[PDB]
């Protein structure tokens, strides 16, 4: 009947939004690579910044280190 | 064996590659620093004394 053949005809009509949905499907399970890469870069660049800097986004965990030279003059 | 089975480390942090690979690169990030800074005591005690900060100069 041509009925059934109308609704066989439609079934692919949302070709590119079921294409769209494919790019969701996928971004979403690459994305968090963007977490590991991301820990490393912060890693790299880290003792090129500022002193003062490098104690805020630690929470005043990070200090100079301290190997026995360079003190205070009397 | 059944210590470390019993935290979930397994489940939460090592059973899929990209959590593995945040593991890593942040338990590395953390345990270097730490090393460094334990060193650097033990080599304050083992040579106190003899480093520059440990005696003052006195002027004439
Ligand atoms: C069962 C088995 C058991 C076995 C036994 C146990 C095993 C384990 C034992 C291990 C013991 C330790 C072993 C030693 C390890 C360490 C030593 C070591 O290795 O040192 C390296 C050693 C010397 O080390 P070093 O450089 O002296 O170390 C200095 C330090 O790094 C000093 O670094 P620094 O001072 O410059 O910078 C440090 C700074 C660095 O700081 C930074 O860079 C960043 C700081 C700011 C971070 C801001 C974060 C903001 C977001 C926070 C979010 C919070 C969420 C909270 C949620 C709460 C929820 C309730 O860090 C800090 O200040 C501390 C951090 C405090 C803040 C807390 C946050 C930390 C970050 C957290 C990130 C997120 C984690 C979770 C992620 C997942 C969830 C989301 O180097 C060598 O030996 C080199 C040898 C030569 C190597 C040659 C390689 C090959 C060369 C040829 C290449 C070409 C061929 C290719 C070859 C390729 C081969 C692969």
């Amino acid at each position: 009947s041509r009925a059934v053949y109308a609704k066989l005809w439609a079934s692919t009509a949302q070709y590119t939004q079921r294409r769209h949905y494919a790019w969701y499907q996928i971004w979403s399970r690459v994305i968090p690579w963007s977490v590991p890469w991301g820990i490393f870069a912060m890693w790299m660049v880290f003792p090129a910044m500022p002193v003062e800097y490098r104690q805020a986004l630690t929470f005043g965990i990070w200090q100079k280190p301290n190997i026995g030279t360079h003190g205070p003059d009397p | 064996f059944k210590l470390l089975n019993a935290t979930k480390l397994y489940e939460y942090c090592l059973k899929d590659n990209r959590r593995y690979c945040m593991f890593v690169m942040g338990v590395g990030l953390v345990s270097s620093w730490m090393w460094s800074e334990w060193w650097n005591s033990v080599w304050r005690r083992i040579n106190k004394g003899k480093l520059y900060n440990d005696v003052p100069y006195v002027y004439p």
